């Protein structure tokens, strides 16, 4: 009686020397003090569906908060992820 | 060096199985709880199928346990009636070794990834079976 | 207790269609390879099989009955362990008439072959002959032709083809070739087949001081749907080595690369990573050499691999020399007629501007012809070619009936 689910496709494709390895920079910096300042989002779980294409899961106790912070996270990736040569966009969803 | 060769081809030649048969009379008996095919290796040999294939097709329709005497002759863990066993053995006959385009019985049996074929050694044609 | 190594020496089963060349692969190696089927996934988009075995001997038994593919040694009649000889592996060449621009790529992954030849039809078939001549132009030297299906022909027959494969033979650079009679059906005669690879076809001396260069034929996204973001691996390229070495951690660059067209010509810049893993079949390795199809787990963004992608490409150390052109000269030699066709009808000459298909490694590309000298061209490459070494040997094909046919080939002049 607490989760709710909240997810969305996004773009993530490098040409990086290291590509699996700025891509893990990235979100593992880009979601940084989310689970801590906008607080309990009780889990945070980025993975990936197929290709270029990835999803954001943000289970939070209330709904108003959830898309609080799962916009701040995106929001960053693509800020950080275009400051490491990371191209990632939104497939809203 | 044809004799090397010659050497070899007469080597794989006596290696082949046999030239070109009612089927022999399947012998059957009990002791206690087991129902025993004194010549299910003989048999076997006769319909160029390989014993643990006519073992685990005629086991699995039985639903009962065994395995081959040191002397091939299976001992099915359950006593059955000497019938059904012919029954459920033509059934074995018809999908696994009889031709579909004229019924010799006188087949081999492929296998490759997952499509086992028999082929008619008479004919020469290849009924697809589900391999099993 | 055997060691787990990894493949020695790539023998590939080269021949015509329908010739049993891939029941005998598993004849052998008791594994049934995918060249003939449909795969809708990761890794082989090309009808190339590959199968790898093991080869001991059990000095306690008598030939060729010795010979054992398993640590067992029943298989003769005896106990006394078999010692391990060396490990091989088959590449599975599709012997179809259509498909042949896929066969001059495995080829080019072949260390020796064996060209098996059905016994119930005439000889010699039509890829039958070109697969032939085509090992010829390739380079490989070590060659035996395997007489198959002989369970379905008389005596009198297997022996009269025999003699034609041979005199076939003379005056060719596999003028004295065996011709272990066999049944990969039957799996009957196997054994004399590998005291014949063991006999004929030896792992040749590695160089592990050369330029570390590999060949690649496929890619794929090994991430299963769902993985989390923290067990992604980067892309998986696939093919061999062939020639020097690499090993994890290394510096590495594929060619020609990622195309980039953008505001004037189009041009390929090379995609540079890192060796991620190693792996030949099932067992990781820290260093991979010539001989078996590998696995080279980079870290580059799984896109870059996912489909196949690299296919056609070469991996190389990040720091080297290896040109990316797209003219190139060539001093090739035409054959005599179209070898692979049915029609026996000469080859006519290679005119200026005509259009041709290069294979030059597990690449495969189509260029305009710009010079015609007595014996050397120039063309026009679509897609740059990346040549490693210079005069690396290449095959020339020209559509003919709306089909492909190789008329010759040549040395590329970096
Ligand atoms: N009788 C007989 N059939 C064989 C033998 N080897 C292969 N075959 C069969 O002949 C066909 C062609 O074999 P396949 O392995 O697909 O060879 P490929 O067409 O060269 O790649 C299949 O029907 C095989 O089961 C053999 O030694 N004897
Ligand atoms: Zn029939």
């Amino acid at each position: 009686m607490r989760k709710v689910k909240m997810s969305g496709l996004i773009t993530v494709r490098t040409n990086e020397p290291l590509g699996v390895e700025k891509i893990k920079e990235v979100i593992s910096k880009a979601l940084e003090n989310i689970e801590q300042d906008y607080e309990s989002l009780l889990n945070i779980k980025i993975y990936t569906i197929g290709a270029p294409r990835y999803r954001v899961d943000v289970v939070g106790t209330n709904p108003k908060e959830a898309s609080e912070a799962l916009n701040q996270i995106i929001s960053n990736l693509i800020k950080i992820g275009k400051e490491e040569n990371v191209d990632i966009s939104v497939v809203k969803k | 060096s044809e004799k090397e060769y010659v050497e070899m081809l007469d080597r794989l030649y006596s290696k082949l199985p046999e030239k070109g048969q009612s089927l022999p009379n399947m012998i059957i008996l009990n002791i206690g709880n087991t129902t025993i095919i004194r010549n299910f290796a003989e048999y076997c040999d006769r319909i160029r199928r390989e014993d643990k294939i006519c073992m685990k097709y005629l086991l699995k329709e039985l639903a009962a346990p065994g395995n081959v005497d040191d002397k091939g002759e299976l001992v099915i863990q359950g006593k059955f009636s000497s019938q059904v066993i012919n029954t459920l053995m033509e059934r074995f006959l018809k999908a696994y070794v009889e031709c579909s385009t004229c019924k010799s019985l006188d087949t081999i049996l492929k296998k490759e990834k997952k499509s086992w074929y028999i082929v008619c050694l008479a004919c020469g044609a290849q009924t697809p079976v589900k391999p099993l | 207790a055997w060691p787990k190594v990894q493949p020695e020496v790539n023998i590939g089963v080269v021949g015509h269609v329908d010739h049993g060349k891939t029941t005998l692969v598993q004849a052998i190696t008791g594994i049934w390879t995918s060249k003939h089927s449909e795969e809708l996934k990761r890794g082989m988009t090309i009808k190339l099989g590959y199968a790898e075995t093991n080869i001991g001997v059990c000095e306690s038994c008598k030939k060729p009955e010795a010979y054992v593919t398993e640590p067992s040694c029943k298989s003769c009649g005896s106990d006394d362990e078999p010692k391990f000889l060396r490990r091989i592996s088959f590449i599975d060449a599709p012997g179809h008439e259509v498909l042949m621009a896929t066969m001059l790529s495995g080829a080019a992954l072949m260390d020796g072959a064996i060209l098996v030849v059905a016994a119930n039809e005439p000889f010699p078939q039509p890829q039958t002959r070109e697969h032939f001549v085509a090992l010829g132009i390739i380079g490989v030297k070590n060659l035996i032709i395997v007489q198959n299906k002989v369970d379905v022909v008389s005596k009198e027959e297997a022996l009269s083809q025999y003699r034609q494969i041979k005199q076939f033979t003379k005056g060719t650079w596999a003028e004295n070739v065996p011709i272990i009679p066999v049944s990969a059906l039957h799996k009957i005669n196997i054994d004399s087949l590998i005291e014949g690879i063991e006999e004929y076809i030896k792992t040749p001396y590695r160089d592990l001081s050369q330029k570390p260069v590999m060949l690649v034929i496929r890619s794929f996204d090994v991430n299963k749907p769902g993985t989390q973001f923290n067990e992604l691996k980067g892309g998986v390229i696939g093919g061999s080595i062939i020639q020097g070495l690499f090993k994890v951690d290394q510096e590495i660059k594929v060619l020609p690369g990622l195309r980039v067209e953008k505001q004037g010509k189009v041009s390929y810049e090379p995609i540079f990573t890192k060796i991620s893993s190693i792996r030949f079949g099932d067992e990781e390795f820290k260093e991979a050499k010539p001989g078996g199809l590998v696995a080279i787990g980079t870290y580059l963004d799984p896109s870059l691999t996912k489909a196949d992608n690299l296919l056609g490409s070469i991996i190389t150390l990040a720091d080297a020399e290896v040109p990316v052109l797209w003219n190139i000269r060539i001093k090739y030699n035409l054959l005599e007629r179209v070898v692979g066709a049915k029609e026996m009808l000469k080859v006519d000459p290679i005119r200026a501007k005509e259009t041709l298909m290069l294979s030059v490694g597990s690449s495969t590309t189509l260029g305009i012809v710009t010079s015609v000298k007595k014996d050397e061209i120039e063309v026009e490459l679509r897609r740059p070619v990346a040549v490693w070494s210079n005069n690396i040997r290449t095959v020339i094909s020209r559509q003919i009936a709306g089909r492909w046919r190789m008329i010759g080939w040549g040395l590329v002049e970096i």
